């Protein structure tokens, strides 16, 4: 009787968290209850420029709602594409993967300071994190700044609900110049075990797949 | 080609001495701003000869474009990398003198591909990608500052044989991408014909 357990359907309709949501391009990959719950999400695409399914994925905003591009790619943030709805980190200070964990873990302790340097009135509800590209911040010390990397974005969502999108190029960027530096991706499982979803782009049609 | 107009980094296959000529006297001849071209070669041919023709020194509207053009011979990337952060100071510095007119740098470079080749036999393959990898992310973001008292634009000149993944793709056997390809796919806005 003590350990009874009754729950209000309200429970099951009802969370902390934002979800991803999947455009048309996206929809029959995953189960109806699995794109309900997507949290983690993970790109791998060719272009040096977001596909137009990862735009879709980002700019999804409404109101108030804004995503975080963190754009190492100095893409996101030109002039001539930013957004309303998204707030954008493009510093020298974040370009590498020290900086990078320095800054979110700025985010996680003080999100009012860590967003003061991406130039935000703090009149909103942050939704998603996005960041493009990680195969710029590529031993056994990638798998382990990608596992804090990881478990940073993990206590991000805990603690703010947002999602996380992020991008890499396809193994053949990894082949190097002239192959001289010889998942269809190059980053550790420490990473990549973590992903609800891990999405592949292949290219003179684009087709988008699963892993 | 007008400097409002260029990307963070472009790539300009085989241009004609010429059009290079053309595309420096009207860019450093902008009034109202102080337009300057650092011409980063790696093998010291800017092309002299046809400059002075076009753009003769001996006439008065042209002393400012002369004493505005920066040479330099850049044989490896180690030698890049010094030469983005003396242009990093002077870009910062403007910014920081213009409240203690504005300042407009091309940045064209020439025979990267050969600074890389140098580079990797004197390290390693690891090594030569990321210091290329730091050194054009870290221009892109200098390119791409809001300021509007300092701005920076760069231009990377290649061979067009270099490219045939973008000519071919127009519309052969091939081990990897040359550098062009590579930076064409991974690190270049665009491309200019």
């Amino acid at each position: 009787l003590k350990n009874i357990r009754i729950y209000p359907l309200s429970n099951f309709i009802t969370s902390t968290k934002n979800y991803i949501n999947l455009p048309n391009e996206l929809r029959n990959l995953i189960s109806e209850e699995q794109e309900s719950k997507l949290g983690f999400l993970h790109i791998i695409e060719s272009d040096f420029k977001p596909s137009v399914a990862l735009q879709k994925l980002v700019n999804c905003t409404t109101g108030d709602e804004k995503i975080l591009i963190i754009d190492i790619v100095s893409i996101w943030s030109q002039q001539k594409q930013r957004q309303h709805g998204a707030i954008y980190m493009n510093s020298l200070s974040c370009i590498n993967i020290t900086g990078l964990i320095v800054f979110l873990e700025l985010l996680y302790d003080s999100p009012m300071d860590a967003l003061r340097r991406c130039q935000v009135n703090f009149n909103f509800q942050l939704r998603g994190i996005v960041i493009d590209n990680l195969s710029f911040l590529n031993d056994v010390i990638n798998l382990s700044k990608f596992e804090k990397l990881f478990k940073i974005l993990r206590k991000l969502r805990e603690f703010l609900g947002c999602w996380i999108i992020t991008k890499s190029f396809p193994t053949d960027f990894y082949n190097g110049i002239e192959n001289t530096l010889v998942y269809p991706t190059k980053l550790p499982d420490s990473y990549m075990k973590g992903m609800d979803l891990i999405i592949y782009r292949e290219v003179g049609r684009p087709q988008y797949r699963r892993i | 080609m007008e400097y409002e107009d260029l990307e963070l980094i472009t790539i300009w296959p085989s241009p004609t001495k010429n059009k290079l000529c053309q595309f420096i006297k009207q860019n450093l001849s902008k009034e109202h701003v102080v337009t300057q071209l650092f011409f980063i070669d790696a093998t010291s041919s800017f092309p002299l000869s046809q400059f002075q023709k076009l753009v003769p020194p001996t006439l008065p509207e042209n002393v400012r474009i002369y004493e505005n053009i920066r040479i330099n011979t850049c044989l490896d990337l180690e030698e890049l990398s010094a030469i983005t952060v003396k242009l990093l100071q002077i870009l910062s510095m403007n910014k920081i003198n213009a409240q203690r007119e504005p300042l407009k740098i091309i940045l064209y470079i020439n025979g990267l591909e050969v600074m890389f080749r140098n580079s990797q036999f004197k390290s390693s393959p690891q090594r030569s990608h990321e210091l290329l990898r730091d050194t054009l992310l870290k221009l892109r973001v200098m390119g791409n500052d809001e300021n509007e008292n300092a701005s920076i634009r760069t231009l990377l000149e290649f061979p067009k044989e270099q490219l045939l993944d973008y000519y071919l793709k127009k519309n052969r056997i091939k081990n990897g991408d040359s550098l062009a390809e590579y930076i064409w796919k991974y690190y270049a806005d665009s491309l200019f014909e």
